[PDB]
RNA sequence: GCUCGCCGGAAGACCAAGGGUUCCUGUCCAACGUUAAUCGGGGCAGGGUGAGUCGACCCCUAAGGCGAGGCCGAAAGGCGUAGUCGAUGGGAAACAGGUUAAUAUUCCUGUACUUGGUGUUACUGCGAAGGGGGGACGGAGAAGGCUAUGUUGGCCGGGCGACGGUUGUCCCGGUUUAAGCGUGUAGGCUGGUUUUCCAGGCAAAUCCGGAAAAUCAAGGCUGAGGCGUGAUGACGAGGCACUACGGUGCUGAAGCAACAAAUGCCCUGCUUCCAGGAAAAGCCUCUAAGCAUCAGGUAACAUCAAAUCGUACCCCAAACCGACACAGGUGGUCAGGUAGAGAAUACCAAGGCGCUUGAGAGAACUCGGGUGAAGGAACUAGGCAAAAUGGUGCCGUAACUUCGGGAGAAGGCACGCUGAUAUGUAGGUGAGGUCCCUCGCGGAUGGAGCUGAAAUCAGUCGAAGAUACCAGCUGGCUGCAACUGUUUAUUAAAAACACAGCACUGUGCAAACACGAAAGUGGACGUAUACGGUGUGACGCCUGCCCGGUGCCGGGAGGUUAAUU
RNA sequence: AGGACCGAACCGACUAAUGUUGAAAAAUUAGCGGAUGACUUGUGGCUGGGGGUGAAAGGCCAAUCAAACCGGGAGAUAGCU
């Protein structure tokens, strides 16, 4: 499922928002931006090795980037992948 | 039996239908079924090549044994069936070795009757054998034109052929068209007439009845415009043409047979 | 009333898509003329 | 915020297609919004779409597409075999509750299920691209059993009324609970088991098919719903606490029965008819090549896995197709109360709205309506338009007729409410009890309770009882076309086209004919009771004379006559 | 049983008024015909321009079809304005 070079490139950033904070307080679930091509398996092992915590389940979605017009021309933001990584009951960080 | 319908509605008054209680009710023998793809009269270019074909009921194809070359093994007729693909009826026959086939149902044949094919089968209705061993004068149907190729002559409901002569390797047949034709005597034929002679006594009674059979309307040429048909348009009802096909060829009277390679088998043309 | 454009992405792509142009010599010429004109959109794609 | 009004088989809710952030929150108002705009589907920023079992992908094919070689064609290319693609169809599995400003059968809580891998253990013949089964199939109709759902009663909580009465035969509200698991019911289909033999199933078969004995009468298969369990729970009016007054927390009564009842389910059924009603895989079974103490098969427990993409929002529309925030167009699903035959119609519930210029005024004239003295088609090309008729039951109904029709012909009578028959009837449903039982979701008996049209008699209110909405005008003579259909999308729906029926004529199958320089294909997996072309146009009585002209069919002697020599 | 009868949905389009710089480049309102059939409709497919398709009106083939649309021959030609 893993090879360390790949594992280091899969997790991109913490995602901060009220939904992401509540998901931590209420469900011990951390919300992340991950590599667009990442799989739930890679995310689960990357989190388990790097952040050194035990993972229960990983859920993922793909966010469509918003379009912004500019007179006669449009710009488009990038799609990215969101990961809801649920930690095991014994919460850490 | 042919039955008239009562005029409880105007499209019923003239219906006269062929109802045969000998025919199996319900479903056929599935292992002899194939798919049957309707065409709308269009060829592999997607063009209408034969007009007036379209719609009408879906149909499954019954695999019918026109060759009748399971020689030596007797068979019994299990039942007569309705076949949507043809005017004749068919018989489901069971061979002594467990095999089942369909055959054209000859007149008089019914469940229980025994059939058989081969050089030595008995001279009786529903039997098949090479015409060099059917007595001159007999009445046959499902006649082969080449040995072992499969029956092609006199299959439609009520038709039959008469062997009027045998000489050399060739028999002479009076086809149902009236034509006298030579066919080689090793060709197979089945004794009797094709069943369901009352087929020609049906009266569809209404337009929808022809639609159920996949026949679309015919539009008369003289009802068109000149650009569409040589029978032109006019101004009120006008004609004054010599009647032709939509493609300018003389209908009514012009011979269109042109086959020098088979001329030699035609003893006398139909009259 | 009912108008002439009734959309269907599946039918759009089959009649006019990139692969449909590529399938015939003349469709491949539609794409040549279009690349020589310098178009941004060769066909309507995803 | 309190009222009023509108839709309610939609103007509500949910899908697909299509769109693509329009979704939620904050903030802003120039432009966009047919007005103002603090508001917005507008600007700016941030947030938001969570799946083994919902869809896609995936396996399987349909029409059809593509197509190694190949056949054909000046080139380009056309067609096509093996194959390979292609859903609008077939194929494993998840439900109820809670939660967010915005997602949820995806998160959480509870309770499940499916198919694979790995291990353990007991038993065991395993094995396919092949065989067989199965999957797997129409229309119409009948009506029995049910559920969804509703109504009443009971039960529980609350109520005692702004103005005469209201502790009662009173008022209001609630009375909800899934998949899964167990049971195998109303009902549907079918005889079962053993042995032996065999020209079929491309070889093989223990399977299918066929044959022959033996033997038992009950065996198997399918199957809504109910009941139980799931549920020690969830949901639940309300209560008590807090509250930034938006909310949050804790707690929580009854949760039954009877009757009615679908167009949903049993039903891919049953009955019946002719027009005779996909394919392939998954699946079950059979063997072949093989493998034989291996492998593999079946089972229980355990363990692991089920990736990836979609998921926001609009969706009969202000977000899709219409240049517009356009009276247009857009496939499927859901179906509450009263009246009603009803999915018509009227009023309502849930839910959603008052349609993005308003304020006054109360002229002509225009638009859309209501009423009208006397007359009643005198109008006009024409009763154009209006007005009128309109329901159910019973009585009754002409010429003509192809005996079906004409016919709802025409015309007439009854119609509300209350009581009696009967404090609720005929009927429908059906409990306790008693008895039997191959004991059950059983049978008989029994008739309580519940529900309930219609009739007659008597009485009674109004001008009027099919009172509203809703809802045929009728008759006589005649042209034309038999009829139902079809047609000039957008000035013509007709007497025009079609039609069943009739005739002529071609066509012996490598058919005629048609699309194609061709290959190939349609005709047709049809075969003269068939297929094409042409005309006529149900049916009834019938269809006469003319072959000179033009056309077509047949003819061979003579004349004339091409390339060629 | 029925191209059977009455009648919503659904399909159609006989009459009239309105509208005609429309709410709408064909509609709206009141009426109207079919409504188990030659019915109606979703998804996808096939047929291509002297060609298709046509229950036939020269109808339809992407808002003007007795020969579509686009590009090219092209500055066709115009004894005409």
């Amino acid at each position: 499922m893993i090879r360390e070079e790949r594992l280091l490139k899969v997790l991109r950033a913490p995602h901060v928002s009220e939904k992401a904070s509540t998901a931590m307080e209420k469900s011990n679930t951390i919300v992340l931006k991950v590599a667009k091509d990442a799989t739930k398996a890679e995310i689960k092992a990357a989190v388990q090795k790097l952040f050194e915590v035990e993972v229960e389940v990983v859920n993922t979605l793909v966010v469509k980037g918003k379009v912004k017009r500019h007179g006669q021309r449009i710009g488009r933001r990038s799609d990215w992948k969101k990961a809801y990584v649920t930690l095991k009951e014994g919460q850490n960080l | 039996a042919v039955v008239k319908c009562k005029p409880t509605s105007p499209g019923r008054r003239h219906v006269v239908k062929v109802v045969n209680p000998e025919l199996h009710k319900g479903k056929p023998f599935a292992p002899l079924l194939e798919k049957n793809s309707k065409s709308g009269g269009r060829n592999n270019n997607g063009r209408i090549t034969t007009r007036h074909i379209g719609g009408g009921h879906k149909q499954a194809y019954r695999i019918v044994d026109f060759k009748r070359n399971k020689d030596g093994i007797p068979a019994v007729v299990e039942r007569l069936e309705y076949d949507p693909n043809r005017s004749a009826n068919i018989a489901l026959v069971l061979y002594k070795d467990g095999e089942r086939r369909y055959i054209l149902a000859p007149k008089g044949l019914k469940a229980g009757d025994q059939i058989q094919s081969g050089v030595d089968a008995a001279i009786k209705p529903g039997n098949t054998l090479p015409m060099r061993n059917i007595p001159v004068g007999s009445t046959v149907h499902n006649v082969e034109m080449k040995p072992g190729k499969g029956g092609q002559l006199a299959r439609s409901a009520g038709t039959y052929v008469q062997i009027v002569a045998r000489d050399g390797a060739y028999v002479t047949l009076r086809l149902r068209s009236g034509e006298m034709r030579k066919v080689e005597a090793d060709c197979r034929a089945t004794l009797g007439e094709v069943g369901n002679a009352e087929h020609m006594l049906r009266v569809l009674g209404k337009a929808g009845a022809a639609r159920w059979r996949g026949v679309r309307p015919t539009v008369r040429g003289t009802a068109m415009n000149p650009v569409d048909h040589p029978h032109g348009g006019g101004e009120g009802r006008n004609f004054g043409k010599h009647p032709v096909t939509p493609w300018g060829v003389q209908t009514k009277g012009k011979k269109t047979r042109s086959n020098k390679r088979t001329d030699k088998f035609i003893v006398r043309r139909r009259s | 009333m009912k108008r002439t454009f009734q959309p269907s992405v599946l039918k759009r792509n089959r009649s006019h898509g990139f692969r449909a142009r590529m399938a015939t010599k003349n469709g491949r010429q539609v794409l040549a003329r279009r690349r020589a004109k310098g178009r941004a959109r060769l066909t309507v794609s995803k």
